[PDB]
């Protein structure tokens, strides 16, 4: 289950098609994408 | 064995040997028209 | 850059072992050429070097506001006594050895602690190389642009250098 | 990488095309056709 | 940000000495001079790395986008 | 003043002899100041 | 990795420039040793770099 | 006429101290080009185990991923070398790490709010707010359970502060720790500072008896110059104690009466450790690497 | 003008290798 | 404006200020340096551009219109007359220069 | 190779190619910084690579750096060592500079390597020392004799030169003659070497080898002295402190 | 059967046909061994010239050049300096073992 | 002593921002030319 | 050397020179085609007759 985060009230929030791009608890518009469990790799340098 | 060779581009060399050290006389009074504005005349 | 206008590019990330180690065992992080100093007269950096080493030893911070010191109260004698009180040389110098040959260096090397800075304009966006590239549509000449990676310009003045050498086939 | 275009010459390669270092299109078997010069413009109201 | 793990110049492990050093200045009320020598920082290349640290992470941590307020 | 001299060259009906180096680079001819100031000829043995 | 200056003015503290660390302290040796440093060129230590030294994003 | 039996009759080792992390010892009557090579190898060629590849699964903390992967690499692990073998460079990734090359560590830390009375210190106020180096959990992969059971992989300094968190944030990673030499990256360097100094030599020239010998005490460390009277005037007790500060050469009573040189074949090595190995044992590795650097050049052909 | 005030209580903190605090 | 101080010991706040004035009067002659001789050299190098030594040592333009009969009076390259009058150096090095 | 404001023809010279690993920048000698008028703080230079043998022959014989030694404006030399090689010859050719035998053989092969083609004799020839009995030692002026002994051709006799330094005689002491430079049959016999000799300076030793032995010998001496006073600086450093 | 033929490479362009003057080229070496080997080679009474030289700091190469007087080639004198450097490391290891066993 | 870095006063201020009044008041006196100028549009005498 | 420029390996594997293959250079131009345009003393493309 992919989700997002409201930038204002910090509530985790998934979003579907035919939805207003808003938070659903506060009415905030700016709504940043959370990070999920996914493999990236690095040299330890 | 110290002579100018034929075909030598003495026109370009003479024009570069004047225009290059006139990138070195851009400065002001440390009467007579000084430096590059005398050379522009 | 230090805080005295002594900027410089990194010439080489120089390996650790062949780099002059000290009696203490410390190896310097930055080697700066002593020839950059006579033409620039940054002596605020020679006094910062032995004020940041006295302040690293004793655990203190030294004020460096201008006009604290005076011509009877020279800071080379102020901060110099703080290095002599810690058992270092009075003049900031330290005995260094060679990293390559292992032998001791000739004279004692002026080492200290200087507050350095790093400038935001970096050389990562500079180079390009061109071998065949895209061309222009009207003149069939190579195209301008580091994005298209082509088009180094032999302009009006660089043509005159190739005439002035007399080489006709480097101009051709 | 590959951009499908016409078949190729040499009576060897019938294949698609592929651009090469910055300036010209080749087949994938090495052969390259002529006049392929990519005609990109400059930029200089 | 956080304390560097190693000394830049010599290479002695320094990053375990930041929380100890702030107890030596708060609890024991020592100076910066004796608090470094008790931790074993005896070369001035590695004394200047605990002595001089800013610890900006506690200023970055106040902006948490994953919790309310 | 390019087309100032261009109209002057047409109303004169001028032949350009192509020997100044700025005229050889335009038409692509080899410049003749230096190594272009002579011709190399190869000696062949058979008649 | 910012650091405060050991050598600083007292107006460094009044403006609160510690909140914005512009720079780091370095053990600097004024020496002509390598031959790679003339005409405003400087030599960084490699192991200083590997351990993080003026690293930035 | 130089001979290796002449070297064996006049080579001494005088060990000053030997702690579990630092060793101090003198080498006498060896050349500066040979003793440099021992310092040279202890920093560079002597191998060690450091984390090299770091695999993040979720890092939502403030510290960047490429920074936190760099801080794990600088953590010294307490793994004995000559248990791991050298990884191969030109074999692909599915075959590269084995249970014989690689040690796998991991880290899974989530921060949560803690209900506490109240300003307030974050060890009271958040659960798992400081990530330390001892939280790198060793995962014995493959056959590393019958061979690392006596010696589990622990960081040599377990209190290295790796990261900091606030609730909601987490770090979840898995680092592969491989063997390497310090000349490649400085994190494989087995020693904090392996260095030597050359033994100072203080040659008093005139007899400097009297009250002047009291102010010749002060121009050196206290365990350097000794005084009795005008008889037994000023003799060097322990020149090894002296740091070469040249405080005596800035006085006018003693600009002529002393000379400050070195003993040119008396080295004083000071070898610390990163914790993985004892410092007297990374010296034996250094002296055998130089021998093995030379056998491999001896027993080796020459073509064209 | 008062001269720049000397810090009172500075001691030796550079001993040669192997010697730590053996000066009294 | 006579600074009796030195950079080893420091310059007083009054004479610190006057040295900041003299530090600026050169720096206004930094921007006026740039496009002085750019157009002057282009305008030379378009006329003196086919002018070249001929095989009879005359200095002729590209169209043949003769400019000089010898280069300088004596047809010597400047990059060759460096030890040409240094007669003492040539006598010492006679067998090496022969 | 092209510094970008090409105000004269020595701003576009013809270099040889040496491909260096592990680098991301073009990389140039200090002897070329006066010709292009470059300061090593972010100057870009265009690298033009010509494509036929009528252009390779003319970048090797006409526009190369070895023929651009004297500028055409006045005939002054524009190529020479710059900052820290100048301040090492004042120590190496000094009169305190005594080298032992193992140190003498190292500085010669540190700068001159017969594999790269620097010698003319296919074998490094040396000199007898100037001190025999207490311990065999070589003087620093005798290394400069040796590196001129190897790079100059064996048939032509040595250079004979009388010149001056920039350093007055009274800076050395009573009755010192270390201002008059003296070369006698290719042997430095008197006086230190400075900017006046192997800098971009007229009638020096490098400007005299250009006249007697030609442009390729004088090119090698700036290469050999560029490496001699770099390996001497490494083994014997140079610093500027507060007591100075 | 697998030897390694990149580690040492005699440079025939500067090697005498006599064999008494050669210039070797090691890969992956520097001042570490090249200064240790130059020291031990110069103790041979037949060596006339020896010096190491790194051509550039970038590539890991090492040139050592041995010239002998006679009756011993430089290949024959390279390997005496490798055994006496092998023998010298065993003396130091045998003394440093006693003193740990003397505490 | 001569100066001091305030290395327990900095750390107690990073963790705990001031709730009553800003520290470093010379940094708000640097822009009082700018803010006070805009404040005079809507405040002061005569509105 | 003073008459030299140090070319990076980034520049070196791009800039190419057409070398006509003859009897005296086939030993050094076979090795150029074998190395290919990744390994340095190599080649990028060959022109047919």
């Amino acid at each position: 289950t992919l989700k997002y985060i409201c930038a204002e009230c910090s509530s985790k929030l998934s979003l579907s098609r035919t939805d207003a791009v808003r938070c659903k608890d506060c009415g905030h518009r700016i709504l940043l994408k959370a990070r999920t469990k996914r493999l990236v790799q690095f040299e330890a340098r | 064995r110290s002579l100018i060779n034929p075909g030598e581009a003495v026109g370009i060399i003479a024009s570069q040997s004047v225009g290059e050290p006139s990138t070195q006389m851009t400065l002001n009074t440390f009467n007579v028209t000084l430096g590059i504005p005398r050379l522009r005349e | 850059s230090s805080r005295h206008g002594q900027k410089g590019v990194c010439s080489r990330k120089w390996p650790t072992i062949d780099m002059p180690f000290s009696e203490t065992g410390i190896q310097p992080d930055i080697i700066i050429n002593p020839h950059a100093f006579p033409s620039r007269m940054t002596i605020g950096m020679f006094v910062e070097s032995l004020a940041g080493k006295a302040g690293a030893l004793h655990g203190i911070a030294q004020d460096s506001t201008p006009w604290i010191f005076n011509e009877d109260d020279t800071p080379a004698d102020y901060f110099g006594e703080q290095l002599a009180k810690a058992g270092y040389n009075y003049h900031g110098n330290e005995p260094m050895y060679s990293g390559a040959t292992g032998e001791e260096l000739r004279a004692d090397i002026y080492v200290g602690v200087v507050y350095y800075q790093r400038l935001r304009h970096m050389v990562n966006d500079k180079f390009q190389v061109r071998s065949t590239g895209p061309v222009n549509s009207l003149t069939m000449q190579p195209v301008k642009g580091r994005k298209r990676h082509g088009g180094i310009r032999v302009g009006e003045m660089e043509r005159d250098a190739l005439i002035g050498h007399g080489t006709s086939f480097l101009l051709q | 990488t590959f951009i499908r275009g016409p078949i190729c010459g040499t009576d060897n390669c019938p294949s698609r095309l592929w651009r090469i270092i910055d300036g010209r299109r080749t087949c994938q078997y090495g052969h390259v056709m002529e006049g392929d010069v990519e005609f990109n413009d400059d930029e200089d109201g | 940000m956080i304390v560097p793990v190693r000394c830049f110049s010599c290479g002695k492990v320094v990053g375990d000495k930041w929380e100890s050093y702030l107890n030596l200045l708060q609890e024991d009320e020592l100076d910066e001079g004796t608090a470094l020598s008790r931790l074993g920082l005896k070369r001035y290349c590695c004394r200047r790395m605990i002595l001089t640290h800013v610890d900006l992470i506690e200023k970055f941590l106040r902006y948490n986008p994953l919790e309310k307020r | 003043t390019t087309c100032q001299f261009l109209t002057k060259a047409v109303l004169d009906n001028e032949r350009e002899q192509l020997d100044s180096p700025s005229a050889r680079i335009v038409v692509g001819k080899l410049n003749n100041v230096g190594t272009g100031s002579f011709d190399v000829l190869a000696k062949v043995p058979n008649a | 990795t910012g650091q405060t200056p050991i050598v600083k003015a007292n107006l460094y503290d009044d403006y609160g420039m510690d909140n914005f660390p512009n720079g780091f302290n370095a053990v600097v040796a004024v020496i002509s040793y390598t031959g790679y440093d003339m005409d405003d060129a400087m030599i960084i230590n490699k192991s200083a770099d590997e351990r993080g030294f003026g690293y930035g994003t | 006429e130089w001979n290796v039996e002449k070297f064996k009759k006049d080579f001494e080792v005088n060990i000053s101290s030997l702690d579990a992390r630092e060793a101090n010892f003198d080498l006498i009557n060896i050349d500066t080009s040979i003793a440099n090579a021992f310092r040279r190898i202890m920093i560079s060629e002597v191998p060690s185990v450091a984390a090299e590849y770091v695999y993040f699964f979720n890092n939502t903390s403030v510290i960047q991923d490429e920074v936190l992967a760099h801080r794990i690499g600088l953590v010294p692990l307490k793994v004995d070398p000559d248990m791991l073998t050298w990884v191969d460079s030109n074999l692909p990734d599915d075959e590269k790490f084995t249970d014989e090359n690689t040690i796998v560590l991991s880290l899974n830390v989530k921060c949560t709010r803690n209900p506490d009375a109240p300003s307030t210190d974050p060890k009271e106020l958040y659960n798992n707010a400081h990530v330390y180096a001892r939280d790198l959990k060793f995962e014995p992969q493959g056959r590393q359970s019958t061979t690392f059971a006596d010696c589990p992989v622990v960081p040599a300094d377990p209190d290295i502060l790796l990261a900091k968190l606030r609730p909601g944030q987490e770090i979840s990673l898995k680092a592969h720790c491989i063997l390497g030499i310090g000349g490649d990256h400085a994190k494989f360097s087995p020693v904090s500072t392996a260095s030597y100094r050359l033994l100072p030599q203080i040659n008093i020239l005139q007899p400097i008896k009297g009250e002047s010998a009291r102010r010749f005490q002060k121009c050196f460390p206290p365990g350097v110059i000794g005084i009795d009277e005008g008889s037994d005037e000023a003799y060097v007790k322990d020149a090894r104690k002296d740091t070469v500060s040249r405080e005596v050469l800035r006085y006018e009573e003693f600009a002529d009466k002393v000379k400050l040189g070195r003993v040119r074949n008396h080295f004083i090595f000071n070898v610390e450790s990163a914790g993985a190995m004892t410092p007297e044992e990374i010296f034996f590795k250094s002296v055998r690497i130089l021998k093995n650097k030379a056998e491999y050049l001896k027993n080796c052909p020459i073509t064209q | 003008r008062k001269d720049v005030p000397k810090v009172e209580g500075l001691k030796l903190e550079h001993f040669a290798t192997g010697y730590d605090a053996e000066d009294f | 404006g006579y600074v009796k101080g030195r950079f080893y010991s420091g310059i007083k706040p009054q004479e610190y200020y006057f040295h900041c004035m003299a530090g600026r009067e050169g720096l206004i002659d930094t921007a006026v340096k740039t496009s002085r001789s750019g157009y002057l050299q282009r305008c030379l190098t378009k006329q003196l551009e086919g002018v070249h030594v001929s095989y009879d040592n005359s200095i002729r333009d590209a169209d043949g219109t003769l400019v000089q009969f010898m280069y300088g009076g004596d047809a010597i390259d400047i990059t060759k007359e460096s030890h040409m009058t240094q007669f003492e150096f040539c006598l010492d090095n006679y067998y090496a220069l022969l | 190779m092209n510094r970008q404001p090409t105000l004269h023809k020595a701003s576009m010279m013809g270099h040889k190619v040496r491909v260096l690993p592990n680098e991301k920048t073009l990389r140039l000698h200090y002897a070329n910084t006066g010709a292009y008028n470059a300061d090593f703080d972010g100057d870009e230079m265009n690298m033009h690579f010509p494509q036929n043998e009528n252009a390779r022959a003319e970048a090797l014989n006409l526009a190369n750096t070895d023929s651009q030694y004297l500028t055409p404006t006045s005939g002054s030399p524009v190529r020479g060592l710059i900052q820290d090689h100048i301040s090492a010859g004042v120590w190496l050719t000094s009169k305190d500079s005594f080298f032992t035998r193992e140190q003498y053989q190292q500085y010669i092969y540190g700068c001159i390597r017969p594999e790269d083609g620097h010698t003319t004799r296919s074998k490094i020839v040396t000199l007898p020392p100037t001190i025999f009995k207490p311990y065999p030692l070589w003087t620093g002026k005798q290394i400069i004799t040796t590196v001129l002994l190897n790079v100059t051709p064996p048939d032509m006799p040595g250079i004979n030169l009388i010149s001056k330094n920039k350093i007055k005689n009274e800076y050395w002491g009573k009755g010192s003659l270390e201002n008059e430079v003296l070369f006698k049959d290719g042997a430095l016999l008197c006086g230190i070497l400075d900017k006046s000799q192997y800098g971009a300076s007229k009638y020096g030793i490098v400007h005299s080898l250009h006249e007697v032995y030609g442009p390729e010998v004088a090119a090698k001496v700036l290469s050999v002295l560029g490496r001699l006073f770099t390996n001497y600086i490494t083994a014997t450093a140079f610093t500027c402190g507060m007591d100075d | 059967e697998e030897p390694d033929r990149e580690k040492i490479k005699l440079l025939t362009q500067a090697t005498s046909e006599d064999g008494t003057s050669a210039s070797f080229q090691i890969v992956e070496e520097d001042h570490t061994l090249g200064n240790a080997l130059r020291y031990v080679i110069m103790k041979n009474p037949d060596v006339e010239f020896c010096g190491y030289s790194i051509p550039h700091p970038s590539e890991n190469l090492l040139n050592i050049r041995i010239q002998t007087y006679g009756e011993t080639t430089a290949v024959d004198a390279l390997q005496k300096g490798l055994k006496d450097l092998m023998d010298l490391c065993d003396v130091v290891e045998s003394k440093f073992t006693e003193k740990i066993k003397s505490m | 002593r001569t100066a001091d870095f305030r290395t327990l006063e900095r750390e107690s201020r990073f963790i705990n921002p001031p709730k009553d009044k800003s520290a470093f008041p010379l940094l708000q006196e640097a822009v009082q030319p700018h803010i006070g100028s805009f404040n005079a549009l809507t405040e002061g005498p005569d509105g | 050397e003073t008459n030299e420029i140090g070319v990076p390996p980034v520049f070196a594997v791009k800039l190419t020179y057409p070398e006509p293959v003859t009897a005296y250079n086939i030993a050094e131009l076979r090795q150029a085609v074998i190395n290919g345009p990744d390994k340095w003393p190599g080649a990028t493309q060959i022109q047919n007759e």
